[PDB]
């Protein structure tokens, strides 16, 4: 109708990293995956198991 | 003449004691718990 944007909300501005006992191997992803049996994660923010 | 009475029969001789039993082996030890609880899967993020 007037060629206008509106309803922009900005996205996450921090990295937000994965809690402890969850982990996320593949990089762009949104939710964090939980470490698979016999394997542990010490700290925040792991990459791998 | 005709001899002497004889004299009575004399007392038995006296018994031996018994000796006591040692004390019986103790009852074989319980095993073990059957296994450990399930455990718990863990969640949250624990982060600052």
């Amino acid at each position: 109708a007037t060629l206008i944007p509106t309803g922009l909300v900005k996205g996450a501005q921090a990295p937000t990293p994965c809690g402890m006992g969850y982990f996320q191997s593949s990089a762009e992803t949104t939710t964090c995956t939980a470490c698979a049996v016999g394997t542990y994660a010490d700290q925040a923010g792991l990459a791998a198991c | 003449p005709p001899p002497t009475s004889p004299p009575p029969s004399p007392p038995p001789s006296p018994p031996p004691p018994r000796p006591p039993p040692p004390p019986p082996p103790p009852p074989s030890p319980p095993p073990p718990n059957r296994s450990p609880p399930p455990p718990p899967p863990a969640s949250s993020a624990i982060n600052p």
